[PDB]
């Protein structure tokens, strides 16, 4: 129902699996070759995971929309960082 | 409506969202759900303010406009009664030159 | 004056015909001047007109005698030559459908 | 020469709605296929527009050319008014990938001569200097309804 995100600095993000797989990489991980419910980044940081857990439920909210949706707003502090864990996490 | 809460308790931050008519004791149903504790050994805060059971998240101030999606509104949570705790989140290094 | 009003819709039923459709179209609703882009229309065209217009005009009575229907239908046309440039293809459409006009007002029964 | 407008002198009444935070450029394929930039839609507005039946439109950004919908898809083409009512043509956002996302915003605090000074891996300068463009999406729009025909 339910997966455990964890950052390079500890802090641990719950966050919907039917969300978490929106992430090419995140599904590969926690599925099988042929399963985990925690996943641990080394090198991602809270403030990046914490937005990119953001952009997950944006993401489920908003393709099922018809009508109009909302600018995903991205600060130009982290910017660059959540570039790099974007292409990371394929999503 | 739908309001997208961020329910939060030292290096631990649950995304779930809710009902604006849904209460504050519903949301107490989901924390115990997933984190394993009785609805009343927890407290559910906004900005060091105790949330009554019987009130909704709407009256709370939670609404579409301050709960969105992509900018989702802190719960705080404590368990037992311990003082609120929420450990922020790591800094973003200076905007790089350009 | 009844039997000629009488013509003047028969041939206004005509120029709508779904022959003359070809090059009758710009002239059946008014100038809808946001529609087409258009910043200077009305700066210019002081009396709008249209076959839409004028069938209102004929059925609600509005026109004493066939010369005051005409005017109506000459000023719609003259609206189009006065706005666009004669290499505009819209005048050349104008034109065919004045034709078709000029041709039938013509067989007025006097 | 096969995503074009058709030559039709068959008139289509549609209103172009700007349902979109950013300021939309409206591109007309003429009858050649080359993309024609017609006066941009600020945010929010909506107007009337004289199109004509078989007539192809595209809308993007007008500040960065990032790509728009059109009641969900990326090619708008008007039918002809049953009973004289309007074609109504909704321009929203996608829900842009997080990455492409990401792209816009560094693009528009970043100078594309100092792409090469930021401190990221090789594949993210290549994808940064790959601007949004209407001539590329074209290709890949192009290729999409070959196989869908087929
Ligand atoms: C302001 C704006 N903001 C965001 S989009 C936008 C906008 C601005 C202008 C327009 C005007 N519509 C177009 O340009 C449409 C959109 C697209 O489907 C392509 N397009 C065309 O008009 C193309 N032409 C055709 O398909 C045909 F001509 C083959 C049938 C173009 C781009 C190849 S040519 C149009 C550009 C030339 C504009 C001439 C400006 N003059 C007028 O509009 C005068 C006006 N002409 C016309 C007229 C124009 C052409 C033709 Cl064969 C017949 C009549 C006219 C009327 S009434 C009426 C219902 C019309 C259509 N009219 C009358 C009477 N007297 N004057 C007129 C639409 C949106």
């Amino acid at each position: 129902m339910y997966v455990k995100l964890i950052s390079s600095d500890g802090h641990e993000f719950i966050v919907k699996r039917e969300h978490a797989l929106t992430s090419g990489t995140i599904k590969a991980m926690l599925s099988g070759p042929g399963e985990t419910n925690e996943v641990n980044f080394r090198e991602i940081p809270s403030h990046v995971l914490s937005k990119v857990c953001m952009y997950f439920t944006y993401k489920v909210r908003y393709t099922n929309s018809s009508t109009e949706i909302p600018e995903f707003p991205i600060a130009p502090e982290i910017a660059l960082e959540l570039l790099m864990a974007a292409n990371f996490l394929d999503c | 409506m739908d309001v997208f809460l961020m329910i939060r308790r030292h290096k631990t931050t649950i995304f779930t969202d809710a009902k604006e008519s849904s209460t504050v004791f519903e949301l107490k149903r989901i924390v115990e759900g997933i984190l394993k504790r009785p609805p009343d050994e927890q407290r559910l805060y906004k900005d060091d303010q105790l949330l009554d059971d019987g009130k909704t998240l709407g009256e709370c101030g939670f609404t579409s406009q301050t709960a969105r999606p992509q900018a989702p509104a802190t719960v705080g949570l404590a368990f037992r009664f311990e003082a609120l705790c929420i450990e922020p989140f790591s800094s973003p290094p200076e905007l790089p030159d350009v | 004056v009844s039997e000629q009003l009488k013509c003047c819709s028969g041939i206004l039923k005509e120029m709508f015909a779904k022959k003359h459709a070809a090059y009758a179209w710009p002239f059946y609703k008014p100038v809808d001047v946001e529609a087409l882009g258009l910043h200077d229309y009305c700066d210019i065209i002081k009396h709008p007109m249209d076959m839409s217009t004028i069938k209102s005009k004929l059925e609600a009575r509005e026109y004493r005698d066939a010369q005051e229907f005409g005017a109506d239908v000459r000023l719609m046309f003259s609206n189009c030559y006065k706005y666009n440039p004669p290499d505009h293809e819209v005048v050349a459409m104008a034109r065919k459908l004045q034709d078709v006009f000029e041709m039938r007002f013509a067989k007025m029964p006097d | 020469p096969v995503l074009r407008s058709v030559n039709s002198r068959e008139p289509s009444q549609v209103i172009f709605c700007n349902r979109s935070p950013r300021v939309v450029l409206p591109v007309w394929l003429n009858f050649d296929g080359e993309p024609q930039p017609y006066p941009t839609l600020p945010p929010g507005t909506g107007r009337r527009i004289h199109s004509y039946r078989g007539h192809l439109w595209l809308f993007r950004d007008a500040g960065t050319h990032d790509g728009l919908l059109v009641n969900q898809t990326e090619l708008f083409v008007p039918s002809l008014n049953v009973d004289g009512q309007p074609i109504f043509a909704n321009i929203t956002l996608p829900v842009y990938t997080l990455k492409e996302r990401c792209l816009q915003v560094v693009r528009s605090l970043v100078k594309p001569e100092n792409y090469r000074r930021l401190d990221i891996v090789r594949s993210l300068y290549e994808d940064l200097e790959d601007h949004p463009n209407v001539q590329k999406d074209l290709e890949r729009l192009t290729q999409e309804r070959i196989a869908h025909q087929r």
